[PDB]
RNA sequence: GGUCAAGAUAGUAAGGGUCCACGGUGGAUGCCCUGGCGCUGGAGCCGAUGAAGGACGCGAUUACCUGCGAAAAGCCCCGACG
RNA sequence: CUCCCAGUGACCGAUAGCGCAUAGUACCGUGAGGGAAAGGUGAAAAGAACCCCGGGAGGGGAGUGAAAGAGAACCUGAAACCGUGGACUUACAAGCAGUCAUGGCACCUUAUGCGUGUUAUGGCGUGCCUAUUGAAGCAUGAGCCGGCGACUUAGACCUGACGU
RNA sequence: UGUGUUUAGGAGUGAAAAGCUAACCGAACCUGGAGAUAGCUAGUUCUCCCCGAAAUGUAUUGAGGUACAGCCUCGGAUGUU
RNA sequence: CGAGAGCUAACUUCCGUAGCCGAGAGGGAAACAACCCAGACCAUCAGCUAAGGUCCCUAAAUGAUCGCUCAGUGGUUAAGGA
RNA sequence: CAGUCCGCGGAGAAGCCAUACCGGAAGGAGUGGUGGAGCCGACUGAAGUGCGGAUGCCGGCAUGAGUAACGAUAAAAGAAG
């Protein structure tokens, strides 16, 4: 059971759970939006907002601790010194998901996870 | 108010089928279809057009065009008037049935049955009552 | 081993087994800032807006 | 000269399926179960046409008591009353008629007491 | 008629059943024949001047059948039809 | 004798009849070899211009036609089997599915009745065949409907009954 | 281990299991004899009328099968046996 | 019923004999081929009976008269005791 | 199926479908509805002539059932077309 237990597989194993959460976060912070499954954008939504979190240090060390999980340098720029100071007024909730509805292939409820 | 034999009524009275629409030979099993073809049925056919357009089958794609292709002749064909419109009725029945060989453990095979639909629908106008 | 099915199963309780099939239709509601139908708590298809416009199309 | 069955079995088919209209699942609908099925139902049909007679018997015996004993007599008492006078020949139906006319039932029960004494 | 008591008694269908009506399926049934079976009676050998049976190929366009063969859906002489 | 030709038939007529209404093809086999389903617009193609819903497919109109209750998944179109609609019904019931009886509802085209459909309650009631001393059997066979499917022919024979 | 090649049906091959011989080898496969034989099993369909048994005796490479009696039926005669 | 074989076992096996069942429906024996009654041509919402029954289920005397058993014997044996 | 009669039929045959009628049964009629081109009745003759069964054959359609699975646990995600 999981009377307290915290989180998801999303049918895969440990280093796939880690990959598919580092690249959705780049992928959304590359992008500022983008369309995902609904469990799946659940799953994004505190990743992500931690993230933010650890890139509103400016250090050095925030800077690598994020570097840690963003192995594109590119976006690891735009988090740091784009991003992370935009949202210094945010009290956290850097992010929303409204649901754009259901997909035909595999009839999942799709959505949409911008900032 | 009737005529001599069939002979005569087949010439003079030709027969329509009022607000009548049918899809045949649908590549899908027609157990699927009515889950959602009953869905439909009773309604009017602007909850039609909508019920069928939520309901998360394959199988509301061809319901879905039928349904037009209903109102359709009821708004060309028969001069009815469309804010009258609803589902009078509406059912599938099973087509023809294309038969597969498929092969399974250990050299048998088995037959498999991929079954098509005959979908219909006639709509009327809800001058009823 | 090999568990097999005895008699053929009837029409009748085949039905009363499938009496639990039926669908649920969606409870749709109309968008108000369009014409057509949404699905509650979801983004309106026709329009977009969720309150401005959400969805780009 | 061939002469393959056609026309002819499926005449008697559904001359069986269609003595067999009331009946539940396939003893309707199939053949062979609705021919089946008619075999006991042959039975039965036989059975009843003599027994109905001991179950009416019955019913016309169990209401005729009935009165009786309303009057404080019972059957095989009043029975014995009215076969005691000579005169009474009636079938038990015709005494049940009257046991739904109290008045002509109190008068046998009445003539039939005074034959036991 | 209002309240309380005791008693009796409907209707509802998720889904079902029997019957009726309208279809779908499927290809039995009648009818037909473009195809067979048998008997009777005819006729009865081909081949080294190349058999039987084939393989390529021939057509404006030709995958199959026919017919035909680099003179190749064919060439010449006679007769019939018109 | 009959590869082949004609004629004929108390011969077949699409599961019949040759295996083939054509094909020794498809398909199966390394091979020798095995080996299928078969069909039907309509008089004539006049084989559906054009419009509508749909990418279609399919369908509705219009026309053609005697019939489109024939439209190319094109004669009929039975049964299993799948549905749609309507009558009567069904959620304290124990049940070889029926049988007779009584009541309730519906209906009236061999039909206002010694009625048809349905139904509630009461009584009654050990599927079928086979093989058996003995079958509801927990003995065999069988998913269901269709259709193929078994006491024949022969002979200058023997024997009996009947008839000429 | 490749290629090519030779050896086969009571025959081949076998460092021997009766193993292998084209996915069922104490005698392959195919075609045929051929509709082998089957005292063994199962199956044998339209209706009504009349009559109605036997599971006994003896014989048998016989005993779950046959022959002859015994019992059934149809007709003729006899004529109360 | 009469024997053998057996253990004076067997829904045992083998003979004699009668009846039923096989081939037999109908009432009784809760149920039940064999037991007890009784051999179904057909139809009736008619009558007398057989076996078996008459408190309710469940048709039919809570019948009558002299007792018997107070054990639920009735509704499962014996040697033996009281 | 055949011979011979009697006939019927595009104002419509067989076949198919309902049906409360009729004979003692196998069965056979009446009326209605499809169907659209052959066919009933009587007498006689010949048969490949009457199906529920054969783990029968060819065929179609059920039940199991929207069930088991979708063929290696080398994962996939976002944009844009
Ligand atoms: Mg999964
Ligand atoms: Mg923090
Ligand atoms: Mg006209
Ligand atoms: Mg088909
Ligand atoms: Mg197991
Ligand atoms: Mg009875
Ligand atoms: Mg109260
Ligand atoms: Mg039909
Ligand atoms: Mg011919
Ligand atoms: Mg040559
Ligand atoms: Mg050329
Ligand atoms: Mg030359
Ligand atoms: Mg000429
Ligand atoms: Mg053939
Ligand atoms: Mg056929
Ligand atoms: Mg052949
Ligand atoms: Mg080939
Ligand atoms: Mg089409
Ligand atoms: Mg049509
Ligand atoms: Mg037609
Ligand atoms: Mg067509
Ligand atoms: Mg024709
Ligand atoms: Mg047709
Ligand atoms: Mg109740
Ligand atoms: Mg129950
Ligand atoms: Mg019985
Ligand atoms: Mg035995
Ligand atoms: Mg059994
Ligand atoms: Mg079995
Ligand atoms: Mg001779
Ligand atoms: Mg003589
Ligand atoms: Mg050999
Ligand atoms: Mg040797
Ligand atoms: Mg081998
Ligand atoms: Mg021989
Ligand atoms: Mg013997
Ligand atoms: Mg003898
Ligand atoms: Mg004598
Ligand atoms: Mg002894
Ligand atoms: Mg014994
Ligand atoms: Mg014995
Ligand atoms: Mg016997
Ligand atoms: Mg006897
Ligand atoms: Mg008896
Ligand atoms: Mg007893
Ligand atoms: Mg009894
Ligand atoms: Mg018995
Ligand atoms: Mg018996
Ligand atoms: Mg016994
Ligand atoms: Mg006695
Ligand atoms: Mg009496
Ligand atoms: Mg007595
Ligand atoms: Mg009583
Ligand atoms: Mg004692
Ligand atoms: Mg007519
Ligand atoms: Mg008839
Ligand atoms: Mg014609
Ligand atoms: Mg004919
Ligand atoms: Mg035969
Ligand atoms: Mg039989
Ligand atoms: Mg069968
Ligand atoms: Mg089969
Ligand atoms: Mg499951
Ligand atoms: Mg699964
Ligand atoms: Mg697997
Ligand atoms: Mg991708
Ligand atoms: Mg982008």
């Amino acid at each position: 059971m999981r009377h307290g237990k915290a989180g998801r597989k999303l049918n895969r194993n440990s280093s796939a759970r880690v990959a598919l959460a580092r690249a959705q976060a780049t992928a959304l912070l590359r992008e500022g939006r983008i369309q995902t499954t609904l469990t799946k954008a659940k799953e994004l939504r505190p990743f992500v907002e931690q993230l933010i979190t650890t890139a509103k240090g400016g250090d050095l060390h925030s800077r690598r601790l994020v570097a840690q999980d963003i192995h594109d340098k590119d976006v690891v720029r735009k988090v740091m010194d784009e991003v992370a100071p935009k949202y210094a007024e945010r009290p956290g909730g850097y992010t929303r998901i409204l649901r754009v509805g259901t997909r035909r292939g595999d009839g999942v409820t799709m959505a949409l996870i911008e900032l | 108010q009737t005529f001599r034999n069939k002979k005569q009524r087949k010439q003079q009275v030709k027969l329509r089928k009022p607000g009548f629409a049918v899809a045949k030979y649908v590549r899908m099993s027609p157990r699927k279809v009515r889950l959602v073809v009953d869905v439909i049925r009773g309604k009017s056919v602007q909850d039609a057009e909508d019920l069928l357009r939520f309901i998360p089958r394959s199988a509301s794609e061809p319901v879905a065009k039928v349904l037009n292709s209903a109102k359709a002749n009821a708004l060309h064909n028969d001069e009815m008037l469309e804010d009258r419109l609803f589902v009078k009725e509406a059912y599938v029945d099973a087509g023809p049935t294309l038969k597969r060989l498929i092969p399974r453990a250990r050299g048998s095979a088995n037959i498999i049955k991929k079954r098509t639909s005959h979908i219909t629908i006639i709509v009327a106008e809800k001058g009823n009552k | 081993k090999h568990p097999v099915p005895k008699k053929k199963t009837s029409k009748s309780k085949r039905d009363m087994r499938r009496s639990h099939h039926a669908l649920t239709a969606p409870n749709l509601t109309e968008c108000p800032q369009c014409h057509g139908k949404k699905l509650s708590h979801h983004i309106c298809p026709n329009c977009g807006y969720y309150d401005g416009r959400q969805v780009l199309a | 000269p061939r002469a393959k069955t056609g026309i002819v079995r499926r005449r008697r088919h559904k001359k069986v399926l269609k003595r067999a209209k009331g009946f539940w699942g396939s003893r309707s609908k199939q053949y062979r179960n609705a021919f089946q099925t008619l075999l006991n139902a042959a039975t039965y049909e036989y059975r009843d046409r003599r027994n109905k007679k001991r179950d009416f018997r019955r019913l016309w015996i169990q209401r005729i008591n009935a009165g009786a004993r309303l009057h404080g007599m019972n059957y095989s008492t009043f029975i014995n009353g009215l076969k005691r006078a000579n005169i009474d020949l009636n079938r038990k139906v015709l005494a049940d008629i009257a046991a739904r006319e109290p008045e002509a039932f109190k008068a046998l029960v009445d003539a039939s007491r005074n034959a036991r004494q």
